[PDB]
RNA sequence: CCGACUUACCAACCCGAUGCAAACUGCGAAUACCGGAGAAUGUUAUCACGGGAGACACACGGCGGGUGCUAACGUCCGUC
RNA sequence: UCCUCCUAAAGAGUAACGGAGGAGCACGAAGGUUGGCUAAUCCUGGUCGGACAUCAGGAGGUUAGUGCAAUGGCAUAAGCCAGCUUGACUGCGAGCGUGACGGCGCGAGCAGGUGCGAAAGCAGGUCAUAGUGAUCCGGUGGUUCUGAAUGGAAGGGCCAUC
RNA sequence: CGCGGGGUUGAGCAGCCUGGUAGCUCGUCGGGCUCAUAACCCGAAGAUCGUCGGUUCAAAUCCGGCCCCCGCAACCA
RNA sequence: AAAAUGACA
């Protein structure tokens, strides 16, 4: 896209010279951006997922895959097979194309922004993120909305540990605190 | 006088017929075709060379020969095979 | 009282009591009470032989109970004719073979141990003996 | 594919009469007709030369045209003489007496189960000519329940809507040929109950479509209320797929209905509507007309609504 | 014992039928299966009946 | 809200040590049973068909058990 | 009455008013094939959202699942999903197993047509074992087999079924 | 040492009848009427369904063990 | 139509 052409030669050399890498592959690469929201409260209405599914489809240009309840839980009053959330997994140009718009024209519209948390890592160099509101994207009209739907975005990387996971995102100007 | 005291019952005490499962032709027996070697309920013995498996998992011969018991396989699961006589 | 919590099946067959024991050697404490006879050792003889041990040294050391009943014993009521089921469960016993270390103690001097053990054995229906841990 | 509900019904009354049948079987003839059509049809059928069998829920259409009347209550059908109001009187006696004898049978079976578990005494036997009869009484209880059950219902009130529900002025929508609404100007306020009446095909169904924005007004603009929770009951039901199961169509393929206060109910919402819990996987197409009417009614009273 | 016995009378005219069961309160549709007709010795379409 | 904290405790899971099980098994005999070959021995002891039956209330003793109180010249099974 | 486990003594079988549970069904897909797939549980990170929902990667390796008990099995899956479908066929059947019998069962292969697959092939119901009732009598459909002087018919028989 | 039934906001009682629903009358509390109390009227709160498990996605309900209570039966010698 | 009662000093 308009970020991949940058990574293939620049971020490589910003890390090959940094982390003492003799190979263009010991450096990590970011391979997929999974993305999903768990609607959860769709027990009252199916329209709370019929219209919500069009929200990920309006952010990612991919029709979402509805997820389902893996195991019945009495407390949440669900059983196997409920559609309780939509999920999108992005790879390739659509991975990079969305990666471009999020860290450029979607992050700076977060209300009360004071940097990006850095301790949210899973010991293997993957990033997880929330937004708490979906109107921060330029694909939501404020008139098609009825709730405050949030998201969970989990950047999944091939880095072998967390401490270099920051470097992969930092070289893309990731607003770590 | 209080001679005979009342007695209770038993909630259980029912059972079913025996199905006579087992091995009908032990190893080294010359056996004909289509005859029954071992009766199963699962598959404790699998089907090797020249033998088959019924819907009951009954193992039957396919061609005449001798009965062979063997333990080939990565998971050490027992087979049955029939030679060529 | 040393009665099991949450067994799998309520009633159990009588069985037999043959062979020797397994816990033949002192392992936790420093002195132990070994059994020379065979028999079934109920849950109340275990307790009455544990009061007679605690109340002897009166505070000191630890007392280990190496055995646990986990074996129901059923008894028909008075004046019942035979059959019509199996007896309802009454109490729990542990089966004892020769050479099984029943109780064992630590932190008490040997001469105090001998008299303390000699007072518990009086409450058990089997001929016991006093044994001493060895390097092995 | 264009006519109204009243006209579509008229076509189905013609297609069943082109053949000039000697036997006319009219299942629910007067459903979407107006008073003029019903008034005219009451003379068409009276002059009709052959024989007519019809099922009508109109208590006024039946009186004008019913030579004989037939029950078909619970697997058995019985006839009745006299005018229509006679049947109501004679049927109520049939229901009262059958209610009277039904309780008496339970009375015997009630006191024949205190006796089965009574003590025997000294050396007596407990006659099996009475134990077997009680076995036949308990077996006979697999019988018809004489009262169908007066299906019970209740609505789900929600927060009050805005004081103005619909406002449309200067609105004038006209179909190609004739005008349906010409320069309307009206308001619908909170708690106002309005009845749309008129002739056939005069725009009642399309007027609601303008209100919900189904189809666009030619001019004049419509403004909708601000906290509305619409519950919609179409002329042709059209909101239940005839193949989907009864349980899934009711509450949109989900368990945990909300009843009264909090969502502490699931699938018991059928028992309030006299659905047997056994017949919960029946495809909707199998249900009768009235059963399908209530099922669509059931799931509208199933969700909060101000409208 | 909800299920009710039914038979599939052949459309090939030759009086022939297989019999089976069917849950009639959850299957309003009528079966139409292709099965052997030994009288005509061909595979024809069998439709439901009494 | 935070638990800001002491711990005579109700205790998951893991670790090292120690026991129990008819309805537990990552192990596992002795015997018995099925089939094949061999000599010796046994007035066919084997099998099929046919004529005639009786018997179908068992008892104790050893060994392996269920039940009973590891009671009974008790009771119910297997083998001799 | 029928099914599963122990008693039951390492082939089969084996009793008690011995110890524990289940069945009188369900399914035109939950059956046949051809493709593809692999759980429980815990840890870490993440909006509401939590002890337990969805998501990501780690350990673990079937402790999960099977339409319903228990046992035996199952990764080549017998579990999960999808396309096409009707072999949940007709006539037979070497050779066996189990019963005192009535019976009950497993079955390579042959012929006639059929489904899936590019084919090698697989398919005569469902991972297996419960989900059931003799005969007589009568009802429905088919078939010149018979038809009390002859030609019919009635009424019998054979096949399918209640 | 055998058989039936019961245990449900302070009281009484339905819901257990083939498993998803906890309700009715009196009482209690808070207002109102009256000089004041009754009565009357108008609103609220209050139950882990005796206890310990077991199936079930789901238990007041189905199964088992115990605790308390209440009826009934203990005959032929 | 309903309309009961109020320690002693
Ligand atoms: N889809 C359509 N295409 C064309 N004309 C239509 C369509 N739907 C309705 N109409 C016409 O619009 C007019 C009003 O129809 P509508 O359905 O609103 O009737 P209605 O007033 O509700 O009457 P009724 O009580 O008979 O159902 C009629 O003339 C009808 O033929
Ligand atoms: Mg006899
Ligand atoms: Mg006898
Ligand atoms: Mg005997
Ligand atoms: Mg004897
Ligand atoms: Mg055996
Ligand atoms: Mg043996
Ligand atoms: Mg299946
Ligand atoms: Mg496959
Ligand atoms: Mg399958
Ligand atoms: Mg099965
Ligand atoms: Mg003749
Ligand atoms: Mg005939
Ligand atoms: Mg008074
Ligand atoms: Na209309
Ligand atoms: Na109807």
């Amino acid at each position: 896209a308009k970020l991949h052409d940058y990574y293939k030669d620049e971020v490589v050399k910003k890390l090959m010279t940094e982390f003492n890498y003799n190979s263009v592959m010991q450096v990590p690469r970011v391979e997929k951006i999974t993305l999903n929201m768990g609607v959860g409260e769709a027990i009252a209405d199916k329209k709370l997922l019929d219209n919500a599914a069009a929200d990920l489809a309006a952010i990612s240009g991919q029709k979402p895959l509805i997820t389902k309840a893996r195991k019945s839980v009495a407390g949440f009053k669900i059983r196997q097979g409920y559609p309780i959330g939509c999920k999108v997994t992005l790879r390739g140009e659509r991975m990079w194309e969305f990666f471009e718009r999020l860290i450029t024209i979607a992050v700076p519209r977060i209300r009360d922004f004071r940097g990006l948390s850095a301790k949210s890592f899973d010991g293997r160099g993957n990033y997880s993120m929330g937004v708490r509101e979906q109107i921060i994207f330029p694909e939501i009209d404020y008139d098609k909305v009825d709730r405050v739907r949030g998201l969970d975005i989990t950047i999944t990387t091939t880095a072998k540990s967390d401490e270099e996971g920051r470097a992969l995102l930092a070289a893309f100007d990731f607003p770590f605190r | 006088m209080a001679h005979k005291k009342a007695g209770g019952s038993t909630r259980n005490g029912r059972d079913s017929e025996a199905k006579r499962l087992g091995v009908k032709r032990f190893g080294g027996e010359s056996v004909l075709a289509g005859s029954i070697i071992v009766r199963q309920r699962g598959t404790k013995f699998h089907a090797g060379a020249n033998v088959g498996c019924g819907r009951d998992h009954t193992l039957f011969a396919k061609a005449d020969g001798k009965v062979k018991f063997e333990v080939k396989g990565p998971k050490n699961r027992k087979f049955i095979s029939i030679e060529a006589e | 009282m040393l009665q099991p919590k949450r067994t799998k099946f309520r009633k159990m067959h009588k069985g037999r009591n043959r062979g020797l024991a397994q816990g033949t050697d002192v392992s936790f404490g420093s002195f132990g009470l070994k059994a020379v006879g065979r028999g079934r050792l109920t849950a109340r003889q275990i307790e009455a032989a544990r009061r007679a041990m605690t109340r002897a040294v009166k505070r000191q050391g630890k007392i280990w109970i190496r055995v646990f009943p986990d074996k129901p014993i059923t008894e028909k009521p008075l004046a019942v004719r035979m059959g019509k089921g199996k007896g309802n469960v009454e109490y729990w016993v542990a089966l004892i073979q020769p050479g099984k270390v029943l109780y064992e103690m630590d932190g008490v001097p040997e001469e105090l141990a001998r008299e303390a053990f000699k007072l518990a054995a009086a409450k058990l229906p089997i001929k016991t003996t006093f044994v001493t841990k060895t390097v092995m | 594919s264009s006519l109204s509900g009243g006209w579509l019904r008229k076509a189905a009354l013609g297609r069943a009469l082109v053949s000039n049948p000697r036997v006319l079987l009219l299942d629910q003839p007067t459903n979407h007709l107006d008073i003029e059509t019903i008034d005219w049809l009451e003379g068409f059928l009276k002059t009709f030369n052959g024989t007519i069998i019809f099922i009508s829920h109109d208590r006024s259409f039946i009186r004008n045209m019913a030579t004989r009347i037939v029950d078909l209550d619970r697997g058995k059908l019985v006839t009745y003489p006299g005018n229509y109001d006679q049947y109501l009187l004679e049927k109520e006696e049939a229901l009262r007496v059958e209610e009277l004898q039904n309780a008496e049978f339970d009375r015997k079976l009630a006191q024949e189960e205190v006796w089965i578990r009574q003590g025997i005494k000294a050396r007596r036997t407990r006659n099996e000519g009475r134990v077997r009869a009680l076995k036949a009484m308990r077996r006979e209880r697999g019988e018809r329940r004489e009262v169908m059950g007066t299906a019970k219902m209740q609505v789900e009130e929600a927060s009050r809507s805005g004081k103005i529900v619909f406002e449309m002025e200067d609105v004038c929508y006209q179909v190609n040929g004739k005008q349906l609404v010409k320069d309307f100007s009206a308001q619908v306020l909170r708690g106002d109950k309005i009845a749309l009446i008129g002739p056939n095909g005069c725009g009642k169904t399309t007027l609601l479509k303008l209100m919900l924005g189904q189809l666009q007004a030619d001019s004049g603009r419509i403004h909708v209320g601000t906290k509305l929770e619409v519950a919609y009951f179409d002329q042709h039901r059209a909101e239940l797929d005839p193949d989907k199961t009864v349980m899934d169509n009711l509450a949109e393929g989900k368990q945990e209905v909300m009843v009264n206060g909090k969502p502490r109910h699931v699938l018991g919402y059928l028992q309030d509507f006299l659905f047997h819990p056994k017949r919960a996987m029946t495809p909707v197409r199998a249900l009768s007309g009235g059963e399908r009417n209530r099922l669509l009614l059931a799931r509208l009273f199933l969700k909060p609504s101000n409208l | 014992g909800i299920r009710e016995k039914i038979k599939l009378v052949s459309s090939a005219g030759t009086g022939h039928f297989y019999t089976t069961t069917k849950n009639k309160r959850t299957k309003p549709e009528k079966l139409e299966l292709k099965k052997f007709d030994p009288v005509v010795r061909q595979h024809v379409i069998y439709k439901e009946a009494k």
